[PDB]
């Protein structure tokens, strides 16, 4: 499932860092 | 490079799972980080929603998932 792919790809940690930076800056 | 790695991962997930995994990535940031207010929350989800385009994923535009 999609939720499974999310978990198997380190919960898209790299995407989380990008998203968090955009949330804090801009 | 976070974005670069992010796009590499996003390209490995099934196309129909692109938005659902981005929604989950957004929720993870919301949960795991201190999101100050309405403005930051908005930017968080805007960032997640736009990744398909930022990453140049073929036929997928901004995810219209709710915040």
């Amino acid at each position: 499932r999609c939720q499974r792919q999310f978990l198997q790809h380190q919960r898209l940690r790299a995407c989380q860092r990008f998203i968090h930076r955009r949330a804090q800056f801009g | 490079p976070a974005l670069r790695q992010c796009c590499n991962q996003l390209r490995q997930v099934d196309r129909p799972c692109v938005c659902p995994v981005l929604r989950q990535a957004a929720q993870q940031v919301l949960q795991r980080q201190i999101i100050q207010g309405p403005q930051q929350l908005r930017r968080l989800f805007d960032a997640a929603r736009n990744l398909p385009n930022i990453c140049n994923i073929p036929n997928i535009g901004a995810c219209p998932f709710r915040a």
